[PDB]
């Protein structure tokens, strides 16, 4: 989630 | 030499090896087949490598943190899947690859044939003839995407399965349309997901991932050094689509193309031409 979730 | 051996005619056989290597970090499974062609009437060794498995789309929908971005949502999605095989050893070269040319059809089905005496032939189809001593096929689906040979030379091959044209409520949209997959959310209580096209509008390569099916044959002079290393890379290039809901002008979209490039899982293999074996290195 690329540290976005 | 060992285990799965197919006699393909007089003085010739194929020795079949496999490897399965996955990465939960990269969201990839490499399911690779490595078939040695052992023909007394061919002065080279040959290894037909068929690359299958899975590359996760890594699609996601998220909120954007910070002041001024409260109604801005982010969709990350794969603009291209990357499949490649590379070597650096002087003792090995690539002598064929499939697909060899750009292919834009939803289904891709091709065959590599071998005939005794070192004779390879490729066909952009499946089920052509019973004239080959040995054959290997590739089969994959790429709805809304096209397959291109990004690089090919004696030491490396790289394919790109790239977003092309999509079916949308408003008709066909190019992969380069900034409003591709963007929709107005139904309710200000609209989660990040609601700013983007529902799953039933996203083709498999966007929603789930891709199941590669590619071939390249490695060639090695008989008598040269026993082993060669090579790397197989599977991955994706991701784009970002940002969608902002403005108070009076509505939905606004911006695309970051090539947002995350070369998010690839690379595995190094060693072929031992003398023992007809494959090992995963590292």
């Amino acid at each position: 989630d690329y540290d976005y979730g | 030499a060992n285990t799965n051996i197919e006699n393909i005619g007089d003085g010739a056989e194929v020795i079949k090896r496999t490897e399965d290597v996955s990465s939960k970090k990269w969201g990839v499974t490499q399911n690779v087949q490595f078939d040695f062609v052992k023909d007394k009437k061919y002065n080279k060794d040959a290894l037909i490598v068929k690359m299958q498995g899975f590359i996760n789309s890594r699609t996601s929908f998220s909120d954007v943190k910070g002041s001024g971005y409260e109604l801005t949502k982010r969709m990350i999605w794969p603009f291209q899947y990357n499949i490649g095989l590379t070597t650096k050893d002087p003792n090995v070269s690539l002598i064929n690859y499939l697909p060899k040319n750009k292919i834009e059809t939803t289904d891709v089905g091709q065959t590599l044939g071998y005939n005794i005496g070192g004779n390879f032939q490729s066909a952009p189809s499946i089920g052509g003839n019973g004239s080959f001593n040995y054959s290997k096929t590739i089969s994959y689906t790429q709805k809304s995407y096209v397959s291109e040979v990004d690089k090919q030379n004696s030491k490396s091959v790289k394919w790109g399965v790239k977003a092309n044209e999509f079916v949308t409520p408003d008709g066909k949209k190019s992969a380069h349309d900034r409003y591709l997959f963007v929709q107005s959310p139904n309710g200000p209580t609209g989660s990040a997901r609601e700013y983007f096209a529902p799953d039933n509008q996203l083709p498999p390569l966007v929603q789930s991932g891709f199941n590669p099916s590619f071939i390249t044959t490695l060639s090695h002079e008989k008598g040269s050094s026993d082993t060669s290393e090579f790397e197989i890379s599977y991955g994706r290039n991701l784009d970002i689509t940002y969608a902002t809901l403005f108070p009076r002008t509505g939905i606004y979209a911006e695309r970051k193309h090539n947002a995350f490039v070369n998010r690839n899982f690379v595995v190094r293999y060693e072929v031992n031409w003398k023992t007809h074996e494959i090992k995963v290195k590292g």
